[PDB]
C-alpha cells in the first residue's frame, strides 16, 4: 500500500520528462508524501491509548483521580468520526481528467496514424524530377495566389534564388 | 569524508549502513553537490526504506548480500542515481 | 519530428487517470489517524498526569 502509492509516482516522474515545469503535481506528490511520511511516524509512536489500571494506576496509592482519568478517557472514546465529506467534487476534478485525457487520447491516437500515412505518402510519391509546377498550383491556389499580387504591388524582384542555385553566369 | 559525516543522538543500523556507502562506489561523484550529500544520503535512505524495503530487509536477516542481491542493489542504486 | 512529439504521449493520457485517481485518495485519506492524533495527544496528557 504505502510502497504501492508511491510506486504510481514513479511513472510519473518518466512522465515528467516530457512535461517541464509542473507547478503543483510534484508538490501534490510531495503532499502525498509530505502527510503520509507524517502517518507511519503518528502510528508507530501511538501507544495504546488507555491507562494501565493494572500497573500504571496501582503504582499511585493515593490514587483518587484516575478512575476519573480512565472514565475520561472512556466517555471520549469515541473521540470524532472521519470525515469523508468529498464526494461530489473530489469526481468533478475527476470529470474534468476524462474529458480532457480522453480528448488527448483520441487525438493522439488518431494523429499517430494520420501522421504515419503521411510518412507511407511521402515515400511513395517524391516526384522530385518529374513534378508540374502547374500541379503546385493545383495542390495549392497559395502558389497560385501569391504571384499575382506581387506583380501588381510592384516586387518585381524576386530574391530567395542564388542561395540554392548559382545564377550561373557566363564565365 | 562529507558522507561519513552523522550527528550525535542518531543511531544508524547494518541495512542501511550498506546502501549508502554501497552508492560511495557507483556513484557518488554526481553527488548533488557538497552541502547537500547529507540529504542525498537520507533520501537514498528513503527511497530504499520506500518502495525497497525487501533489498533492507534481506540484507539484515541474512546478514550478507548475494549475487542477485548484489544486482538489486546496483539497480537501486544506479535507479536514484538517475533520479 | 512530430511522430515522436505525438508518440511520447501515446500511453501517458491514459495511464495518468489513474495516476490521477489515486493521487486524490493518497492526498485526501489523511483524516482518520487526524482524529487518531487527536486520541494520541489525549493519551499524552492522561500518561502526564497520572505520571505527574
Amino acid at each position: 500500500a504505502k510502497s504501492a502509492a508511491n510506486k504510481l509516482d514513479w511513472a510519473k516522474v518518466i512522465s515528467s520528462l516530457r512535461i517541464t515545469g509542473s507547478t503543483a503535481t510534484q508538490l501534490s506528490s510531495f503532499k502525498k508524501r509530505n502527510d503520509e511520511a507524517r502517518r507511519q511516524l503518528l502510528e508507530l509512536q501511538s501507544q495504546p491509548t488507555e491507562v494501565d489500571f493494572s500497573h500504571y494506576r496501582s503504582v499511585l496509592k493515593n490514587t483518587s483521580v484516575i478512575d476519573k482519568i480512565e472514565s475520561y478517557v472512556k466517555q471520549y472514546k469515541p473521540v470524532k468520526i472521519d470525515a469523508s465529506k468529498q464526494l461530489q467534487v473530489i469526481e468533478s476534478f475527476e470529470k474534468h481528467a476524462m474529458t480532457n485525457a480522453k480528448e488527448t487520447e483520441s487525438l493522439v491516437s488518431k494523429e499517430l496514424k494520420d501522421l504515419q500515412s503521411t510518412l507511407d505518402n511521402i515515400q511513395s510519391a517524391r516526384p522530385f524530377d518529374e513534378l508540374t509546377v502547374d500541379d503546385l498550383t493545383k495542390i495549392k491556389p497559395e502558389i497560385d495566389a501569391k504571384v499575382e499580387e506581387m506583380v501588381k504591388k510592384g516586387k518585381w524582384d524576386v530574391p530567395g534564388y542564388k542561395d540554392r542555385f548559382g545564377n550561373l553566369n557566363v564565365m | 569524508t562529507q558522507l561519513l559525516k552523522q550527528n550525535q543522538y542518531s543511531p544508524l543500523a547494518t541495512e542501511e549502513q550498506v546502501p549508502l556507502i554501497y552508492a560511495g562506489v557507483n556513484g557518488h561523484l554526481d553527488g548533488i553537490e557538497l552541502s547537500r550529500i547529507g540529504e542525498f544520503e537520507s533520501s537514498f535512505l528513503s527511497y530504499l526504506k520506500s518502495n525497497h524495503n525487501e533489498l533492507l530487509t534481506e540484507i539484515r536477516e541474512k546478514g550478507e548480500l548475494s549475487k542477485e542481491l548484489l544486482a538489486s542493489l546496483k539497480s537501486a542504486t544506479e535507479s536514484f542515481v538517475a533520479t | 519530428d512530430r511522430i515522436d512529439s505525438v508518440s511520447q504521449l501515446q500511453n501517458v493520457a491514459e495511464t495518468t487517470k489513474v495516476l490521477f485517481d489515486v493521487s486524490k485518495e493518497t492526498v485526501e485519506l489523511e483524516s482518520e489517524a487526524f482524529e487518531l492524533k487527536q486520541k494520541v495527544e489525549l493519551a499524552h496528557e492522561a500518561k502526564a498526569v497520572l505520571d505527574s
